[PDB]
RNA sequence: AUACAGUGAAACUGCGAAGGCUCAUUAAAUCAGUUAUCGUUUAUUUGAUAGUUCCAUGGUAUAACUGUGGUAAUUCUAGAGCUAAUACAUGCUAAUCUCGACCCUUUGGAAGAGAUGUAUUUAUUAGAUCAAUGUCUUCGGACUCUUUGAUGAAAUAACUUUUCGAAUCGCAUGGCCUUGUGCUGGCGAUGGUUCAUUCAAAUUUCUGCCCUAUCAACUUUCGAUGGUAGGAUAGUGGCCUACCAUGGUUUCAACGGGUAACGGGGAAUAAGGGUUCGAUUCCGGAGAGGGAGCCUGAGAAACG
């Protein structure tokens, strides 16, 4: 008869709004008692007579679910719902403790609340009950207990209920009565919050905009205290950002930074939280990064600080430059960071990035020179500006050069943090050099003697473009530094990316050659360069596998040399994976 | 291609190659004494059947030993009797004369096609014979 | 139906002089049923123990899904227009697998009418069926052995892979 | 009559207080595995 | 009418015992007729041999199954309660079925091969082996032709033996039927004579399938007892 | 167009029903004196 | 690419791997082809084993017609003569199979009146 | 033994028969092994495997049986009267599962929120990451590209004339005091849905002893060869039909020619001297007067 009475509900809605309500009348007319609960609360109650109340909680959910658009709604209707659900408050909270009826009418009352928020889920911008406040009062003096009741990652009887009366036009006439915002509030500053707190969040900021055009002024000053949630909530989604839902932050953060500017500190929490926003999880798309820089932009716009927001600001405009991503919309967005970042090195910054980023003119190329013959003491911004143009982004290939040896100029003229600065640099172009780019692995080769300034030579003579005599003398620079861990990784770097699968050219051979002969001297070298020689032997034996096994044959055979003069020298190790490794070759052995 | 379960290749068989020739010369030269019978136990019926052949008492003891080991007396199964102890005490009248049987010597069957002249250990390598004898 | 064997006919060899065997009861090929429009009549016929098959011949009530949300609502059947397994089969207006059929869309429009409120993002030319009221539809179940009409609407894609066609 | 309606019942509970608390007690078996696995 | 494995002599009969179905095929399994009667000879004829299976001593997996032809197949434990005979049999080195004497403590157990592992429905993982013992829960890593160890009073898996290059692996199957020793190779093709290879007296050479094999433990150390000559 | 109209002759049916003379009770001549229009 | 009615179309783009030893190419993972029978994408599932030969006729569409010449030890007239085999095989979106072009083949759920193999490799 | 109580003609029941003769001549297509069925049926064998409840027990209608009879007559019959069910078919049925605001510290969970199946046939998708023994140590950390591992490349919206949530029995008076069968309360066989195995069958990969080119062409003349979809199927399948393409096999032996094909092929036992006698399964498929159609069953085009 479940089955049988669903199939009446499936062909329950042939006939007219009329006959739906009359349906509904009778279905009111069971056990409404609007004689003598429409006032305030019920006479009596009884089990079975919850029972029918259970089940009529049960047909209006089947008849909202059945007509989930009109379903012939009607005060009798509501009269008899709310009749029930304070019927089902007062039978749950004044029996007795033994719980099994206790459960079933709180079952029932949970059934009740969920057919009682189907009908908003139903019919919510048709009707608009002008007595909604009878019911919202008799809710309110039933749940208000349900402070952080509502507080899980699933509680939504309450929860969902507060999200529905705060989504619409004017049915938050009983949010703003005396309060909603309050205990919603309450339970989403509660610390144990679950990933409803962002539908919480999202909830307030979708329903700020409705009490800011309100026109009462208790809903404007309820807007207030929801732009002061937003200043008291600044930790829930800093902790609640697990998943990749961070544009309701960033759609929050422009709006109160678009709306309400009421503490310096309060601009400087949120110009350090939209710092941690760009620097807590690398997986904030283009979007949400844009909007969140532009919204502590916003925020250092009215109230920024002189010194210690000003360095924050310049450590994001540090990061944002080495970015530039999204065809220069973040660049340009880097830029008014920079230039309302407040500082002497802010603007320089703006100075310098201005003069660059004049939409694809010779610009650069004169501003990289101008600011090498008038060099900017900030050269932190500066050396990020100048090492993104000395990346891979094609302009600037003799500028790149004047900036690397302008830093390195700087970096001497230092005789310490200027030295730090240039372990910045080499920890760039290891980078550079472990990596596909023709004019930026040159730049950094030109960075490498730079630092180095028949050393000299032999870089100049590896960045020769000749490579036949060319090679050759690497080959006897090897020979003669034969007869440095991240330094011979770099040359081997170098080297190898000058013979990185580069099959339309001869002397591969002596290239591997000249590959491994550097990493036999890099090998020869066991106080240091061990782990160094041990990781260029595992990156070569992760190219004889990864999709090219001609020339990585070769160089696991002469990189087993280093193995051979050790276990020579030796005549302590780690045998195993040595040996698992032998395994591994005999199951490509078995190719 | 592929393997194929053969008992007729992992089977005893012992019995083509098992000639009463080189048996004899092998109970002959085996010092080892041979298990006969107190001399009048093994004639059969008062001497109106032979003595019987060392084939036959060898056959009687298997069954003997198969009877005392699990309690069964056999039969007087038709088809198996009609064939094997009438075409067997006929030709055990033909051929036995006085407990030796000399059917054998009026039969052709060659000696060392079968039963000699190995064929694992042809030795048909110059070196595998010389290897062999030493 | 005869058969379902090799020995009637030809290989990839070109063989002959068959005359081969009486058929057996595993070559079992039962008699087309053609389903059509009428009221629900399914033959209850047995095969391989207590294997009931459902036949159906005369099947209404097709359960057609949405496509775009996959809402499968229970409503009647018109006619196939176009079903070149056999090009007579839409001449006489059968009901097999795949075939193209006509709806009267009226609870579709109960439903669209039910989780939206308004009436009329859906495409045009299946928007002109949402206001007339007969939509295509493709049916998915056999009703020669399931006993079944199930199928997905038309919308879009597939429904201008039909009209091209006919 | 209504002592087969007491065995009946009584059975159908231990059958249910046996059966589908020794699933989930297997299954908690399986959870093991996969927090060591 | 006879096959190879059950060791039968031909003055017997003239029909003989199929058995009936059960866990292991027809073809690869011995029945209670052929085991008790004329091969350990616990009886003289079917009457006497069903008067004992009337009277239970058999204790077979652990469970008695009263039945003249059930098919013990592969180490089955055949218990006894008389004189606690404790019995695994096993494959010989020429295609029978060697009945070994064992113990209470390894009786206790048995082995068996992983023939597939399924989600089969509502999210649970699955084992099934020679026997059929459908048993619950066992650990991702389970391959195909490793081997589980049976509890032999509930059903659950206790030991499990890894099938990898380098484990001691029996052959039930093909014309290696039988033999141990299971190194002198391996070769896993891609759909035919596929094994690790088994070694001999000289370390000869063999070959066999996949599914024509399967472990019984570690290269020295079997906690299978096994007979010997 | 294997099967497809195959213009044979077929066994059973050569004979299977017989013609009559006279068939029509009309005259032929009441054909055309039928239908010249 | 549809020059038929009914829905040409996958049947629950679509992508899957039969796995052991053999390599789907990218347009048949990710591509406009509709690999109906194709076993990469496919409804079909692979087992059985694995034959390989060149090719004698490639003239109809999804009909690929290997040779299949393999080494049989004749003990009668003491010489070997050559073996020759024929089975037709549906296409792949792979390799458009020309003469000569020694490729190999799984078995796998009858698709005609005479074929249970469909191509996996060329090489 | 005044509602049953032992013998038991004739009736329902459970099962029995659980595999027997003759006739016309098929060249790995009859047969034997083998590969596979996540391409499929399955009684029995074996291992596993069920959560939707509004204002003390449910209904006539038939036997056997009596009684009246017909007919030459049957395991042929018809009226009239009763009467039972594990026959027919309507219908009676406690509250336990996770996240846990709070914890009073161990006797720890009270509030709140989310729960709950099968059988049939339809669609979206769950089905790239983090942990160090180490990159730099600044003896702190952003750590995966290196050195090794891991979750990982049935959840839901509907039909169906939907099955069920034990009217089976045995062993054990046993525990409790809700003041009387108030709760009985412990276990095992038979049930009972579903999966897997086993059995058997059907298809299917390949292999296997006559001479054959005076058989050089066959195949589209029961679709020939394949593709797409439907029908039918236990399912795969031109197995059948619509449409489309003109294919496919062959001198590396297609296709065709016959018998000591009452003989042969291991089809199998081999025998301690018989060297093609010498153990057997099968010659091919049919048939229950003759073709045709239908039915039954886990299995059939049934020796019944």
């Amino acid at each position: 008869n479940g089955s049988q009475s669903i199939k009446a509900e499936d062909e329950k809605v042939v006939m007219p709004y009329v006959l739906r309500i009359f349906f509904g009348r009778a279905q009111v007319p069971p056990t409404s008692g609007q004689k003598r609960s429409r006032k305030i609360a019920v006479i009596s109650v009884l089990p079975n007579f919850k029972k029918p109340y259970i089940n009529d909680f049960l047909s209006l959910a089947s008849e909202r679910l059945d007509y989930n658009y009109f379903f012939g709604n009607s005060h009798q209707i509501n009269s008899s719902k709310a009749t029930l659900k304070t019927i089902r408050r007062m039978t749950g909270f004044v029996n007795i403790v033994n719980s099994t009826l206790s459960v079933l009418r709180t079952n029932f009352p949970l059934h009740t609340n969920s057919v009682l928020q189907p009908l908003i889920y139903s019919i919510a911008m048709a009707y608009y009950v002008l007595d909604t406040e009878s019911t919202e009062e008799v809710h309110l003096r039933k749940m208000a207990s349900n402070l952080r009741q509502q507080g899980l990652k699933c509680l939504s009887s309450v929860f969902e209920f507060v999200g529905n009366t705060f989504d619409w036009s004017t049915s938050m006439e009983d949010i703003y009565a005396v309060v909603v915002k309050p205990r919603i509030s309450h339970f989403s500053d509660e610390n144990l919050q679950q990933p409803s707190s962002l539908l919480r969040l999202f909830l307030y900021w979708a329903h700020n905009p409705s009490l800011y055009q309100f026109l009462y002024y208790d809903e404007f000053a309820t807007a207030t205290a929801l732009m002061d949630t937003i200043s008291n909530q600044h930790v829930k989604e800093a902790v609640i950002g697990p998943i990749i839902e961070a544009a309701d932050s960033i759609i929050r953060n422009p709006v109160n930074d678009d709306h309400y500017v009421d503490l310096v500190t309060l601009i400087c929490t949120s110009c350090l939280k939209i710092l941690p926003s760009l620097y807590v999880k690398l997986s904030d798309s283009n979007s949400i990064s844009t909007f969140l820089n532009l919204l502590v932009s916003i925020t250092e716009m009215g109230f920024i600080q002189d010194d210690h927001v000003r360095s924050r600001l310049i450590s994001s405009l540090i990061s944002i430059l080495k970015g530039k991503l999204k065809k220069l919309q973040e660049n340009d967005t880097q830029k008014i960071l920079k230039i309302l970042k407040l500082i002497v090195f802010n603007y320089n910054c703006s100075w310098s990035d201005i003069e660059e980023l004049y939409t694809t003119i010779s610009s650069l190329f004169k501003t990289f020179d101008e600011r090498n013959l008038r060099v900017s003491l900030t050269e932190l911004f500066i050396e990020l500006g100048r090492k993104v143009p000395e990346l891979e982004s094609i302009s600037k290939l003799v500028a790149d050069l004047n900036s690397y040896s302008s830093s390195r100029m700087h970096e001497y003229d230092f005789p310490d943090f200027i030295n730090e600065k240039p372990n910045l640099n080499e920890a760039s172009k290891s980078i550079s050099m472990l990596k596909d780019i023709l004019l930026p692995n040159i730049r950094i080769g030109l960075r490498d003697s730079l630092e180095e300034v028949v050393l000299s030579y032999m870089v100049k003579n590896t960045k020769y473009f000749t490579d036949f005599e060319d090679m050759a003398i690497l080959l006897y620079n090897g020979d003669e530094e034969a007869d440095r861990r991240q330094r011979a990784i770099k040359r081997l770097g170098e080297h190898a990316h000058q013979l990185k699968d580069n099959s339309i050219s001869h002397y591969l051979i002596p290239m591997i050659e000249h590959y491994v002969f550097s990493d036999d001297e890099r090998y020869r070298n066991i106080g240091n360069e061990t782990q160094i020689a041990i990781g260029g032997l595992a990156q070569h034996m992760s190219w004889n596998q990864y999709k090219a096994l001609l020339r990585r044959y070769i160089s696991m055979l002469k990189t087993k040399p280093n193995q051979m003069k050790q276990a020579v020298q030796l005549i302590t190790l780690r045998i195993v994976r040595d040996g698992a490794e032998s395994k591994l070759t005999l199951s490509k052995f078995p190719s | 291609f592929e393997d194929r379960f053969d008992a007729r290749e992992h089977k005893d068989r012992s019995n083509k190659s098992r000639m009463q020739a080189m048996e004899e010369y092998i109970r002959e030269s085996s010092d080892q004494p041979d298990w006969s019978a107190s001399i009048g136990a093994d004639i059969v019926n008062h001497g109106r059947g032979g003595i019987k052949s060392l084939r036959d008492t060898e056959k009687e003891r298997r069954v003997t030993s198969f009877e005392e080991d699990n309690f069964t007396r056999l039969n007087i199964t038709n088809k198996a009797e009609k064939r094997k102890q009438k075409q067997r005490e006929r030709n055990a009248r033909m051929n036995v004369i006085g407990g030796e049987d000399f059917g054998i010597f009026s039969s052709k069957r060659k000696l060392e096609d079968s039963t000699s002249r190995r064929g694992a250990k042809k030795t048909r390598s110059a070196w595998d014979r010389a290897q062999r004898r030493l | 139906g005869i058969s379902r064997d090799s020995r009637h006919k030809r290989s990839a060899t070109g063989a002959k002089r068959a005359q081969f065997r009486k058929k057996r009861k595993f070559e079992l090929g039962r008699q087309p049923a053609n389903t059509k429009i009428g009221a629900k009549r399914i033959h209850s016929v047995r095969t391989r123990g207590g294997n009931k098959k459902y036949r159906a011949l005369r099947i209404e009530t097709g359960n057609f899904s949405w496509a775009s949300e996959g809402i499968s609502k229970k409503t009647r059947i018109a006619g196939v227009v176009y079903h070149p397994s056999n090009n007579e089969l839409v001449r006489t207006n059968t009901l097999t697998k795949a075939a193209i059929v006509q709806i009267d869309a009226t609870p579709f429009r109960q439903w669209f009418e039910a989780h939206y409120g308004q009436t009329l993002k859906i495409e045009s030319s299946v928007e002109s069926q949402f206001s007339a009221g007969r939509l295509y539809a493709c049916i998915s179940s056999r009703p020669g052995q399931s006993g079944r009409c199930d199928g997905y609407i038309l919308e879009g894609e597939e429904l201008a892979f039909y009209l091209r066609r006919l | 009559r209504l002592q087969r309606k007491r065995h009946q019942r009584a059975l159908k509970v231990r059958n249910a207080q046996a059966q589908r608390e020794a699933a989930a007690e297997y299954a908690q078996l399986l959870a093991k595995r996969l927090s060591e696995r | 009418a006879a096959p190879h494995h059950w060791l039968l002599d031909k003055l017997s009969g003239c029909y003989a015992p199929r058995p009936s179905a059960g866990p292991h095929k027809l073809r690869e399994s011995l029945p209670l007729i052929v085991f008790l009667r004329n091969r350990l000879k616990y009886a003289l004829n079917g009457r006497e041999v069903k008067a004992i299976l009337m009277q239970r001593h058999v204790k077979v997996d652990g469970k008695v199954r009263t039945d003249t032809t059930y098919p013990a197949g592969f180490m089955d434990v055949i218990t006894l309660d008389a004189t606690n005979e404790n019995f695994r049999l096993v494959y010989d080195v020429k295609g029978r079925f060697a009945v070994h004497r064992i113990t209470d403590e390894e009786a206790s157990y048995k082995l068996g091969k992983v023939k597939k592992v399924q989600l089969g429905k509502k999210g649970v993982p699955y084992v099934v082996t020679h026997d059929g013992r459908t048993i619950r829960y066992p650990d991702p890593n389970i391959k195909v032709n490793d081997t589980v160890k049976i509890d032999l009073a509930s059903g659950k898996i206790t030991d499990f033996i890894k099938f990898d290059a380098g484990k001691l692996v029996y052959v039930t199957g093909g014309r290696n039927l039988g033999r141990i020793g299971t190194i002198v190779h391996k070769e896993r093709h891609d759909g035919g004579f596929d094994l690790v290879h088994i070694k001999d007296s000289l370390d000869n050479t063999f070959v066999t399938r996949l599914n024509n094999v399967f472990v019984i433990g570690e290269q020295g150390k079997p906690y299978i007892s096994l007979p010997k000559g | 167009k294997g099967r497809k109209l195959n213009y044979s002759v077929q066994d059973p049916i050569a004979n299977y029903e017989a013609p009559i003379t006279s068939g029509y009770k009309w005259s032929d001549d009441q054909i055309d004196e039928f239908f010249a229009g | 690419q549809s020059e038929r009615a009914f829905q040409k179309q996958p049947h629950i783009r679509w992508y899957k791997n039969a796995g052991l030893g053999f390599k789907t190419p990218k347009t048949a993972i990710e591509g406009s082809y509709i690999d109906k029978k194709c076993p990469f994408t496919g409804l079909v599932s692979i087992r059985g084993k694995i034959l390989t030969g060149t090719v004698v006729s490639t003239k109809m569409h999804r009909t690929i017609v290997i040779r299949r010449a393999y080494l049989h030890y004749i003990p009668k007239y003491n010489r070997y003569e050559k073996r020759h085999k024929n089975v037709p095989v549906h296409v792949s979106p792979a390799f458009r199979v020309q003469v000569g072009d020694i490729v190999t083949v799984g078995q796998c759920r009858p698709i005609s009146k005479t074929v249970r193999f469909n191509v996996v490799k060329v090489s």
